[PDB]
């Protein structure tokens, strides 16, 4: 039992940094296409 | 003064001829709003038949039901009766409230 | 004598869709997997 | 090879009719890419075969 | 005139408050960290190997 | 289960998608599966006035509580070609009867069809809803102390409280299912 | 007016690739940290 939950706490915990880290590169590469595309002015 | 519509309710919870189904779109819908309104028309045919086949007012075990039936079922479909019978349900329960 | 010059931006745009696409894939696949274990053997 | 996978999967786990085939059904087809992509619980196939079921219902609304 | 150890724990204050479970997860208590705690000052190292 | 529901225990049910690891624990009582809607106040308080006051007064106490085993009713009910390969007939009621099935043929026929609406469309209308199937019946234990004014004697007394989830109230045994 | 952009961008997805193989390394290691401690 404790090792199932604690298990089951790590599973659930890096599933949150993946995303967070999906954010991170969805965000960096809509600036790269952004500024291939347009610059800012 | 409910006392007709309670006599409907007290004769239709006491029917041992009450309808099979009633129960498994109860446990299909779980109050769901949706889930009711994609059966909705199902439901509406099945109590007026009920209704007009047996001297009982199905959906009547349920809070859910009966609550759905009251909001939703109003506009129409219903003959006002019927409708009016569940409105009474409602009622009664804001009475005691 | 013209080796170099500007790269066309749609070819950019079709790398970034795919990317994106990837994006929500990872997201939801990630969070897929950890619920399907957990519910198959963590309970 | 993924038509083994496949087979099982419309045979054995769902024990599907022949008659209905990945040409009749494209939301069997949409369905099928994500099933195989677990191993287990094809010993309780009921889940598959319900899940199968709701996804045909949800497909097949008005609205 | 000269500062209080009291004074400054006060004015300082509370900045955490977690909540820990024992290992076999029967209990709940809650952690308090204060930020004038000389758990602070020393700078020591924490590690967990596998 | 053994111990309190856990904010982390409770689970978020997605309907309209597919859900084969929640159709597995069906029966898995370790996670608790729920909608997103929460009842109001008021709304828990009707619903409470309903089941507690006008039910035992209007049954006398003959109701009872039952859950459906509704994995496998569902799939024996509706895992027939007719519902698989739904399109998007008009047929005799006997063909229609042999389609549908013998209990849905006995549970549906003569109770929610019209002249305009045969045995199969009928059975198809009703299909619709199992997209929100749900999970098993289970039974939670409720434990709450008093409010403030009525914990002051007997400070420790933890009230306990079963409620019945994914279940049904019935006035009769139901012969069919 | 536009590749000396998409190069001054460059500059920083290099970084981005680094925090690509920093992440899967960390996912390598929480899955080793998983499977060597808790599946007895």
């Amino acid at each position: 039992r404790v090792r199932k939950r604690y298990l089951r706490q790590e599973l659930r915990d890096l599933g949150h940094r993946v995303q967070t880290y999906c954010e991170d590169l969805e965000g960096r590469v809509s600036e790269a296409e952004a500024l291939l595309n347009q610059q800012c002015e | 003064d409910y006392e007709e519509t309670l006599r409907l309710f007290k004769t239709t919870v006491t029917s041992p001829n009450y309808p099979e189904l009633c129960y498994l779109v109860d446990v299909l819908v779980h109050g769901n709003v949706d889930a009711f309104l994609l059966i909705r028309t199902f439901v509406a045919r099945c109590i007026v038949n009920m209704f007009h086949t047996r001297q009982l007012l199905v959906f009547a075990h349920s809070y859910a039901l009966v609550t759905l039936i009251a909001e939703h079922l109003a506009d129409g479909a219903l003959p006002p009766q019927l409708l009016f019978h569940y409105r009474n349900l409602v009622a009664v329960l804001r009475l005691v409230t | 004598p013209i080796t170099v010059l500007t790269q066309n931006v749609l070819s950019a745009l079709e790398i970034l869709r795919l990317v994106r696409l990837d994006l929500r894939q990872l997201a939801q696949s990630v969070q897929d997997t950890i619920q399907h274990m957990r519910f198959l053997y963590l309970l | 090879k993924r038509d083994e996978k496949h087979r099982h999967v419309v045979n054995v786990v769902l024990e599907l009719p022949t008659e209905i085939s990945e040409a009749t059904h494209p939301v069997l087809a949409t369905m099928l890419s994500k099933y195989t992509r677990m191993s287990s619980l094809f010993n309780d196939k009921c889940a598959f075969k319900l899940d199968l079921l709701r996804m045909v219902a949800v497909s097949r609304t008005r609205r | 005139d000269e500062v209080a150890r009291t004074d400054e724990w006060k004015g300082a204050g509370v900045s955490r408050l977690r909540e820990v479970w024992d290992v076999q997860h029967r209990v709940r208590l809650r952690v308090l960290w204060y930020v004038n705690s000389f758990w602070r000052s020393r700078e020591l190292s924490y590690d967990d190997h596998e | 289960d053994r111990q309190p529901l856990n904010p982390a225990n409770i689970e978020a049910r997605h309907h309209g998608v597919s859900d084969v690891p929640r159709l597995g624990a069906m029966d898995a009582d370790e996670p608790l599966f729920v909608d997103d809607y929460r009842a109001t106040d008021d709304e828990w308080t009707l619903q409470k006035v309903f089941y507690l006051c006008l039910m035992p007064a209007m049954t006398n106490n003959r109701a009872c509580g039952l859950g459906l085993n509704l994995k496998t009713l569902l799939v024996d009910l509706f895992y027939r070609p007719a519902f698989l390969l739904m399109p998007a007939p008009e047929d005799s009621i006997a063909a229609q009867r042999q389609a549908v099935g013998e209990m849905l043929t006995e549970l549906v026929e003569d109770v929610a069809t019209d002249a305009h609406t045969p045995l199969l469309q009928a059975c198809r209308e009703l299909f619709l809803a199992v997209q929100f199937v749900g999970e098993h019946v289970k039974v939670l234990e409720v434990r709450a102390p008093l409010d403030h004014a009525q914990r002051q004697g007997l400070p420790d007394f933890i009230s306990r409280q079963h409620v019945l989830y994914n279940g049904c109230c019935v006035v009769t045994a139901p012969k069919t299912l």
